[PDB]
């Protein structure tokens, strides 16, 4: 926990979008700025969620610095949510701070994924494909997120994600492109 | 004296269907002859459509209709209810001008309040609105949605002329006919979100349109006297107002600020609800519905 980039921000109310109706736009306007724009000294955390309540977004919680995340207060790439949101700037963090566990990982729940794999790897079709394939091992990761409707359909798909524990020690460096800890202790202030 | 068993009010600012259509840039001054959008379905069996590769543009097409004199109703059973409603509607008319409604109408005309989900990740918004008397136009505008922020009502120089025009409109001082159309910046190969019915995106033939009620909703985001928290912004005007998107229903009937009791008090026995309620009252009279017994 060497960085001291805590930038808090709040929400804004709008009538033309639900939580997914701006969460899919957040997934569209954060990943490309973290990919085509990029920056390993910039990301996000998830320190204010819950399991049963399904709290996905409740406040500004980012991880930046004096130069890498210093363009998070003069950025016209996030312009348009002035009817539904806002942002802040980084503040001086203290010595003893926490570090929450998160992950922006991909969970898979295919019970017929063995059949779609064997269609190009085994030739075992759907007729005899119920002998030893995983019928219920492909579980679902139920959690609250936005409903990103890709070309498969217009319905709101669930945003699977795994939380983590809380350790007093920290780990500075780099995480995945989504900000979830792929080896690095994520921030939770 | 008591309530009104039947009531029927007539709508104001009715739009047509906002067809989508495409194009390019620097041909936006030659947009009489322009192409359209397509509708296709993919693999469940649902619909999803898309712009081409030549086009960031998307286009809007609708036109408006004021009538004038909205206090006087068109269906009742009590003649005495009319004889008790006329003093109230004339009292609200004569003592002040209707421009407070008109700013909050005409900035939603000027902003991208009707381009609801057409700026979820946009960069430059340019809207052009016509005042049509006859076969040409004679008072042309071209508005911007970057300037006035989508939750406050702070007026600019363009807004007062359109406000006094529409306030001449809905008060009976001259019929106006707006045409409010827009040009978008979407994305080169980007998924569209048109309307539906009660999956199938609502497809007008060889185009794609959204219905009348979405824009007849969008141009009357006038409720910002709803009780609980006024820092949020404008939501629309409904008697027993419930909203799915923000979830919580404003203006509950178990405390006294819903439409069905302030109408009883403001109209009949000539006692006044607040001056921070009046334009919401007359916006309810603009909307219309069956307000019975």
């Amino acid at each position: 926990m060497a960085m001291d980039h805590y930038l808090d921000i709040r929400l804004r109310p709008d009538p033309e979008f639900p939580p997914a109706q701006l969460m899919s736009v957040l997934f569209g306007k954060l990943h490309q700025a973290l990919v085509a724009q990029g920056g390993d000294r910039i990301g996000v955390s998830f320190p204010d969620l819950d399991e049963s309540r399904s709290r996905l977004g409740e406040r500004l919680r980012i991880h930046a610095s004096a130069d890498d995340l210093r363009a998070l207060l003069a950025r016209p790439w996030l312009e348009g949510l002035r009817d539904h949101l806002q942002f802040g700037e980084p503040a001086v963090v203290p010595h003893p701070t926490p570090y929450r566990q998160v992950s922006r990982v991909q969970a898979k729940s295919n019970p017929e994924r063995l059949r779609r794999r064997l269609m190009r790897r085994h030739d075992l079709s759907e007729e005899e494909a119920r002998k030893r394939i995983p019928d219920t091992v492909a579980r679902a990761l139920d959690l609250p997120f936005v409903t990103l409707r890709s070309q498969s359909t217009g319905q709101h798909f669930r945003l699977f994600i795994r939380h983590g524990p809380l350790q007093v020690t920290a780990e500075e460096g780099g995480f995945t492109c989504y900000g979830l800890s792929k080896g690095g202790f994520v921030p939770w202030f | 004296l008591s309530t009104a068993s039947v009531l029927a009010f007539e709508r104001k600012l009715d739009p047509s269907d906002a067809l989508m259509s495409a194009g390019a840039w620097a041909q936006r001054d030659a947009s009489q002859e322009w192409p359209a959008v397509t509708v296709r379905e993919k693999s469940q069996t649902v619909d999803v459509a898309n712009l081409p590769s030549d086009a960031d543009t998307l286009k809007v097409r609708f036109t408006l209709r004021v009538l004038g004199g909205a206090g006087t109703p068109s269906a009742c059973n009590d003649a005495a209810y009319r004889d008790k409603l006329l003093q109230t509607v004339a009292t609200y008319v004569n003592d002040q001008g209707f421009a407070e409604l008109a700013r909050r109408y005409a900035h939603n005309l000027a902003n991208a309040r009707f381009l609801w989900r057409n700026r979820v990740g946009a960069e430059a918004v340019e809207v052009r609105i016509n005042h049509i008397r006859q076969g040409e136009v004679a008072r042309a505008w071209r508005f911007d949605a970057l300037a006035i922020g989508l939750r406050d009502f702070k007026a600019d120089a363009e807004l007062d002329a359109l406000a006094e025009l529409i306030a001449s409109g809905l008060s009976g001082s001259g019929h106006v006919l707006l045409e409010v159309v827009a040009f978008a910046r979407i994305g080169d190969g980007q998924e569209v979100f048109p309307s539906q019915e009660l999956k199938t995106l609502y497809s007008v033939r060889d185009a794609a349109a959204i219905h009348s009620q979405k824009i007849g909703n969008a141009l009357r985001t006038i409720d910002t006297w709803y009780p609980d928290e006024d820092g949020l912004g404008p939501i629309a005007v409904e008697p027993y107002g419930s909203v799915t998107s923000q979830g919580k229903a404003y203006r509950q009937p178990k405390q006294k600020l819903d439409f069905y009791t302030l109408l009883d008090n403001w109209v009949l026995r000539d006692e006044a609800p607040a001056v921070e309620q009046q334009h919401y009252v007359i916006a309810n009279l603009i909307r219309g519905g069956v307000f019975g017994e």
